[PDB]
């Protein structure tokens, strides 16, 4: 019977299966909350250096902004 | 039929049950001491107890240093890793040399992991989302049909987007892998094949198994695969990972933290009975091309507890170490690394051994050769080199076939030796005739 | 007129090796003349390439400059034909900034191995007799015919989409892929209506297809291993086939590809077509490159390697040592050397005769004698270069044949190395950095 | 500025055709990104990440499907469908037979004793783009009769697949003039039922019959020599009557090859 | 036994420094043998390390090859323990294509300084035998706990989070009171009864809301890389750190000092060990001159054998292959060659670690070979002799097995002789 | 400006919900219109390097610049000149004070000849430090 | 079209500037709407090369990442 099964089709005994990757999952690196609070500073001693933002390239240009200046 | 190569005739070390070397077996002849030593190294590797043990095959060119290293690989079998390498490969443009060495160290440590895979497959009967503000899809409801039954499932919105990926609609046959979230639309069901005379769809039968199946398999991986898969992650679903994957991929200088974490989770798998470790062999042929920075790094790498067995090969004499610019040392290797190494001595072959190897290569390449031509090739091999004499067999056979003969004779070998010249003869032409 | 992109180059006259069926060279044939022994050896190597059994054999062509080493290489290239790969580079090309030298040589090796993929397909091919689409979900109907039979097809929706995007209409001759419904339009058998204004392209006509409307056919596609590597190297890595951003393809990809190609070979899908890699001026390679080649030639997927160099005892690059041909003796033992001799008076005359035929130049016998003596005295390439100049000088005086005076005129105008060096030594104070 | 230089695969074709033909490599592992876990994320950091991801998703919405289509990895191979035909020589012969019969305008019945072989035959017929109807043990007599009548009335269906062990009453006529036997069972009663339905298929039209046999194997031994006539008693007798009913001579005659 | 990923190596047998409470070395203890002066000096340096007050201290271990300086460093690592950083590298590793030599040494310095932070949490726990959760959303947390059941009223605005990540019947979960996070344990047998690798715990215990402190030790390099980019923490694993900007580092130094003075953090100085420092160049040593003058610098340990040797990047020569500008800024520990008894005891310890039994005559012969050729050669022959004994079905290694292995595998002294016997055969002398 | 943030739900709502994901905050003290003078010290830290790669932004390219690798680039002299111009303008307006400082190059012998030859021009500048 | 926004009046206040009243005022129009004027742009050749080298190559003009 087994030989007849082989004679019909080998997949009746040893079917081919799909290859696939081994899903490993994430590593879950822990750390403390203060590590993310570094470089945070405080509102009364930080930020609002937008006066030096030459690269802003906002709406309209110096040829019209000179009239706004004076 | 497979193509014949230089070491294709090598099938093993040809040792007897007592560990001693037979004079001619498994494609190798002679060199009995080195073959016995390599058998001891094979016993060392299969024990799986040791780490970082190093070996150097040292001898003149053409004495079989590469052949014995490959004979070890045949003796070990395909189940053990065997990562061949040549010393010139460390000079990469993307990553430093020591990273290349450490990556090849990790490639030689295998791991056989039992993985449990959840899969869903069936004809999509219906597909309806469910969304609401905390606006966004909470989940999608999907029905699946097979010959043995049907089932209703609720799935993550990531899989829902991976379904809109394949343009999946009702009546289509799909394959979902829940571990990775991978989705494959195999095609449309064969029930709808007769509905049109001509349609662009590709039809497949209905699945015959259960709608939800739980399957166990064994996966062959290395530690380097685990390192690379977590260093440059690829299986995520967040937008940031997708943006990062648009970058051109390059090799990166993987840290020791990641390798330590991978060692930790591998040990957890081993303790849980999920995985089996299969440490293997790294083979660095022509180590003389490594520089002093590479040699010095191998001091620490070979002293690690994780490291594999390493096999080196070199043919140099008292040569200058590369990168040192005045320091001569034996084998082109520093003394300090050479202290950490067991040396296997390889010898030159007698004329009889040359004739025997020539006959083996002849019957390997499918060539009949008379005894007179065989003796003449042996004389040529003694006069010039073994490798030159072996290389004349196929051209002589081609000339014999062109002449209508079914076997090499002496005149064909004479004609080929007249046409093709060896390095010593050509150098004599350069030096004398000029 | 009609100057195609290929014009008369240095080796355009060569179209083969000019060998008998028994590989015995003819004195002048297929643009080649002289170098009997080297041409015979190249014929034997070409037969080795054609049979394809043996992997990684290496050959070196050696001799003085101007002796036809590169000519023999292009003769092998032309005799081999386009179906088998023949990758040609200079030794300087591997020194890339995008990738290492070993990576570049690996890519060059794998460019020279072809994979002859073969698969079955089913098509529907016929003249469109009628099409109808009831667009309001869309439905439609199509009719196709051959010279033998006609059939009406009730269309599915996606087939209607493909037909509309391709704008298929009656009178067209199309081919429809049954597997995926892709449509390709071959032409038209009936003219479009002349009542319609502005859509009046004349075009050209195509005959109706014959036989069955639906046919099953075999199709063969040829790709190199490097193409398979680059396609599988990354997502959207096919662009690097043209842009060249193939930086350091990972080795695991190559191992997977080799295994898949082997199992395709056993499963009847593919045939391996091993080609040739030619490296002209191989003395530019570094010691690391030769060391890599030592092991790269030992793979079963290795192609036949051919190299050309002229150096005698000469320094190896990257080292302070010297060896024959500027190549280490580790590699010279692995290869067969083919020697080219200098040409005689008659061979030079025949080369110049063949070159005049290629350039469509008529010269007198006294002119041929004078140019032959010039070529023997200075160089073959200089005498070849004087032919075109002498023809132009003859043309501007409205002559019909190149005479001795035209040759002497261009000899006066254009100088060779020896005379230019002599005159430079006269002005040695005027020239800089002696 | 533009041209047909994209034809890298030869013979014309879009380059996606050749890419699909040779793109098979999958990662050995694949893994998700590592996750930075803290007991209590600060508000500003989480606010920035929320803003950034919302902006990226909203602004990649026009590009999104093509984007994630280009970026996603390949994690499943699956066997190629041609291997179904290649792995069995009987299917290799059946491909030629069915192509000839379809060129002749014929219709066939394909029979086998194993339900699973019918499941493979479905994939084979879909590989050859042939429509079919299936009957087996699991089909009810009402479903069986209805599907047989569907095959009889409709010429759109090329063939019919039937289990030999699920013949059953009710079939009065067959709209086909050709029959193919994929295998023959050891039970003589099924041989009798096959030979009777070779007759009651009908004399209203001339018919042909085919039987596939694996050469140089037990199938050729059982068929040509007729060794089943020695084995025939065991089906009704059962095993308990005699352990060694099949003699050593019978074993030598049956289990042998040239 | 099942093969763990850690297997027996060169320095696996040593597990500390063999020192009593007075730092006086024992002759053989914790796997170490001999080197009494060097071991005492290493103990003094170790007590200097773990006190942590003095910054930027440098030490060099020097001696002939095979004298155990690397073994001494590994013993210091084992005795120090995992609670303090110990960064170990080779000098060849700083030559990166991703970053400069100074940057590599900078982040090697910063990996060796730990920042210890303690964080408080409030957590609720319960067994998911059933969830009567509707999802606005409504629920009552129908979970179980041994002391008393985890029924608890819920705020309706966030109950969808409880059902978000596939919380299902037959599980055990934990919930945070202030963060709102939820985590799962999996197919517990008490709840899942009716999967592999799931938490097989019983029903949870405690009074639901349980207090828990957690301690994290984060190196300065981790703080640098995390804050350098939006998802910079991936660079700790991929190594895709570029040259970190100086502006990030001084801000982090200021913040760490602020945390230290405020009591919110503690500094844990560690050790950087650079084996084979003679691969470093003048630029690296010049950087190390000033890197060791920072208050946030670790203890530095270095190993190199050398004599008067050329400094890399120069034609100059100096003792130990190091400039004397740096040698003034460090203390030198000297390791002496081993005696016969110490060699024999080391071989005894190695045979014990490798699980090898040998005769006393075999020990004598191997000790003769160790003094004759080298210690590491003699250690190598233990495993090979055991394998040769095993193949002949022997129980203990005999002298004949060692002689057999000595005939098969040979050392540099005999290989060089045999090479010189075939000088023309060997290449490029 | 247009800046808005919820500091947190008030601490009086202790029994509003049985759980939380965000902590509460107490009321502030003093007048609601808090106001005071501040001082901040800067260098290139947020002037040259800030205008080299624009941090922030709301278009696609800025957002996926936020996850690209940070890489140092060779800043142009023109940007430094414009920075000097605007800083001089704001010094004239009186809201900024220029504080020149010191650069200390220890082990200066390790510099290359190119570095010294550049240091000639660099030290000859009028904007340079001690 | 290319519509742009210059400022606003805040007509509720009059004759105030730089203090806490009418601080958001910029300017009032002062002439007829057809304001034809000539504007001259001074630029180096290298800036034109950098602007033309990329879709947003002008950022490289600041960073020097050409």
């Amino acid at each position: 019977v087994r030989l007849q099964r082989i004679c019909n089709h080998p997949g009746l005994v040893e079917p081919r299966h799909p290859g696939s990757s081994y899903v490993a999952g994430p590593l879950e690196y822990p750390s403390a909350s203060l590590i993310l609070k570094a470089l945070e500073r405080d509102f009364w001693k930080e930020a609002d250096l937008s006066m030096f933002d030459l690269i802003g390239l906002e709406n309209k240009i110096t040829r019209h902004e000179a009239e706004l200046l004076s | 039929t497979q193509r014949i190569a230089s070491h294709s005739h090598v099938k093993g070390l040809g040792l007897d049950e007592s560990g001693l070397a037979k004079q001619a077996a498994s494609g190798l002849v002679g060199q009995e001491n080195a073959r016995e030593a390599c058998g001891v190294i094979v016993e060392l590797i299969k024990s799986k107890k040791m780490a970082g043990r190093a070996v150097l095959l040292a001898g003149p060119p053409g004495t079989g240093k590469t052949a014995l290293a490959l004979a070890i690989a045949q003796e070990l079998g395909s189940k053990v890793p065997f990562c061949p390498m040549v010393g010139s490969e460390v000079y990469s443009t993307e990553i430093k040399k020591t990273e290349v060495l450490m990556e090849n160290f990790r490639r030689a440590i295998g791991l056989r992991i039992k993985e449990t895979k959840e899969v869903y497959e069936g004809e999509v009967t219906e597909l309806t989302p469910c969304e609401t503000e905390n606006k966004t899809i909470s989940h999608v409801i999907i029905g699946l049909k097979t010959a043995k039954g049907t089932k209703q499932l609720k799935l993550d919105p990531s899989i829902f987007e991976s379904l809109q990926k394949e343009r999946v609609e009702a009546g289509d046959v799909i394959y979902i892998e829940a571990n990775s979230g991978a989705v494959k639309r195999q095609g449309r069901c064969d029930t709808y094949a007769t509905e049109f005379d001509l349609e662009a769809e590709e039809y497949v039968p209905l699945p015959k198994g259960d709608v939800h199946k739980k399957k166990e398999i064994i996966q062959d991986v290395t530690l380097h695969d685990l390192d690379v898969a977590n260093a440059r992650p690829q299986g995520g679903q967040d937008i940031l990972s997708m943006m990062g994957q648009l970058m051109k991929p390059k090799k990166t200088e993987i840290t020791d933290k990641l390798r330590g974490e991978i060692n930790k989770v591998v040990n957890k798998y081993i303790d849980q009975g999920i995985a089996e470790l299969v440490p293997g062999v790294l083979f660095v042929d022509e180590v003389h091309m490594l520089d002093i920075e590479c040699f010095t790094y191998l001091h620490r790498a070979l002293e690690s507890s994780i490291a594999p067995i390493v096999i080196f090969a070199s043919n140099r004499g008292n040569c200058v170490i590369r990168g040192t610019e005045d320091i001569t040392s034996p084998h082109g290797i520093p003394l300090d690394l050479l202290d950490r190494v067991m040396i296997i001595r390889t010898m030159l072959y007698t004329p009889q051994e040359m004739k025997q190897i020539i006959k083996i290569r002849a019957q390997t390449e499918g060539i009949n050769i008379s005894e007179e031509a065989l003796n003449h090739l042996g004389e040529i091999g003694t006069k010039t080199t073994l490798r030159y004499s072996v290389q004349l067999l196929t051209p002589a056979n081609l000339l014999a076939k062109i002449n209508g003969k079914d076997s090499i004779e002496k005149e064909h070998v004479e004609e080929i030796s007249e046409l093709f010249y060896d390095a010593k003869s050509s150098a004599k032409i350069l030096a004398d005739q000029q | 007129d009609v100057t195609r992109i290929e014009r008369i180059g240095a080796h355009s006259h060569i179209r083969g090796l000019g060998l008998d069926d028994a590989l015995e060279p003819r004195q002048a044939s297929q643009g080649m003349v002289g170098q009997l022994a080297a041409r015979r050896a190249a014929g034997v190597v070409l037969e080795m390439i054609r049979e394809g059994k043996i992997a990684g054999r290496a050959v070196l062509i050696a001799g003085q400059p101007g002796t036809g080493k590169t000519a023999i290489a292009m003769g092998m290239a032309q005799a081999l034909g386009p179906d088998t790969p023949f990758t040609a580079i200079a030794g300087s090309e591997i020194f890339s900034l995008e990738m290492s030298k070993t990576e570049a040589l690996t890519q060059a090796f794998r460019r020279s191995i072809g994979v002859r993929i073969k698969e079955e397909t089913e098509i529907i091919e016929g003249e469109v007799v009628e099409i109808q689409i009831d667009r309001p979900s869309k439905v439609g109907k199509l009719t196709l015919k051959t010279t033998e039979m006609e059939t009406i097809y009730d269309l599915g929706t996606k087939m209607i989409e493909s037909l509309t995007k391709d704008k298929v209409q009656a009178g067209d001759v199309i081919t429809i892929d049954k597997a995926t419904g892709k449509i390709s339009k071959l032409g038209r058998s009936f003219t479009r209506a002349r009542d319609y204004d502005a859509m009046g392209s004349q075009t050209k006509f195509v005959q109706c297809p014959d036989g069955e409307l639906q046919k099953r056919k075999e199709v063969v596609h040829t790709v190199s291993l490097h193409e398979i590597d680059v396609i599988n190297s990354r997502t959207q890595g096919f662009l690097a086939l043209f842009s060249g951003d193939t930086g350091e393809i990972k080795s695991e990809v190559r191992e997977q590809i080799n295994a898949k190609v082997a199992e395709w070979r056993e499963e009847g899908k593919a045939e391996i077509i091993p080609g040739v890699l030619f490296i002209d001026e191989v003395h530019m390679l570094d010691i690391e490159s030769f060391s890599f080649l030592n092991r790269a030639l030992e793979s079963d997927m290795a192609p036949v390697l051919i190299m050309a160099t002229n150096r005698g005892i000469t320094r190896i690059r990257g080292t302070s040592y010297q060896s024959p041909h500027g190549i280490p003796i580790d590699l010279l033992d692995r290869l067969l050397i083919v020697s080219t001799t200098p040409y005689s008076e008659k061979d030079t005359k025949q080369i110049l005769r063949i070159r005049c035929e290629e350039e469509d130049v008529e010269m007198s016998e006294d002119a041929y004698t004078v140019l032959t003596r010039i070529g023997l005295e200075t160089s073959l390439r200089y005498a070849i270069q004087l032919i075109t100049a002498a023809s132009l000088v003859c043309r501007k005086r409205k002559g019909t044949e190149v005479q001795v005076d035209d040759i002497k005129r261009v000899y006066s105008l254009f100088l060779d190395e020896s005379r230019s060096t002599q005159y430079m030594k006269e002005y040695q104070d005027a020239f800089l950095f002696n | 500025p533009s041209e047909l230089m994209l034809t890298l695969c030869r013979c014309g074709e879009s380059l996606q055709d050749v890419i699909d033909r040779v793109a098979f490599v999958i990662p050995p592992v694949v893994a998700a990104p590592p996750s930075l876990r803290v007991p209590r994320p600060p508000p500003l950091y989480s606010h920035r990440m929320r803003i950034l991801r919302q902006g990226l998703r909203e602004h990649a919405a026009p590009y999104f499907q093509q984007l994630r289509q280009t970026t996603a990895p390949r994690l499943l191979q699956f066997p190629e469908l041609r291997l179904v035909q290649f792995d069995s020589g009987k299917l290799e012969a059946l491909a030629i037979l069915l192509q000839k019969l379809k060129s002749e305008g014929r219709r066939v019945l394909i029979l086998s004793q194993m339900i699973l072989m019918l499941d493979i035959l479905e994939m084979f017929l879909n590989f050859h783009y042939l429509t079919y109807v299936r009957i087996d043990e699991n089909a009810s007599s009402e479903q069986r009769q209805e599907l047989m009548r569907s095959f009889n009335r409709d010429r759109r269906i090329f063939c019919a697949i039937l289990s030999t062990h699920s013949r059953t009453t009710g079939i009065n006529l067959v709209e086909a003039d050709t029959v193919v036997f994929y295998d023959n069972d050891l039970n003589p009663v099924m041989d009798a039922k096959a030979q009777e339905w070779c007759d009651r298929i009908g004399r209203c039209k001339d018919i042909h019959i085919y039987r596939l046999v694996s050469g140089n194997s037990i199938e050729e031994k059982l068929l040509k020599n007729g060794t089943k006539d020695l084995i025939r008693e065991v089906a009704a007798q059962g095993n308990d009557y005699s352990m060694a009913f099949l003699t050593q001579r019978t074993i030598q005659e049956l289990f042998e090859v040239y």
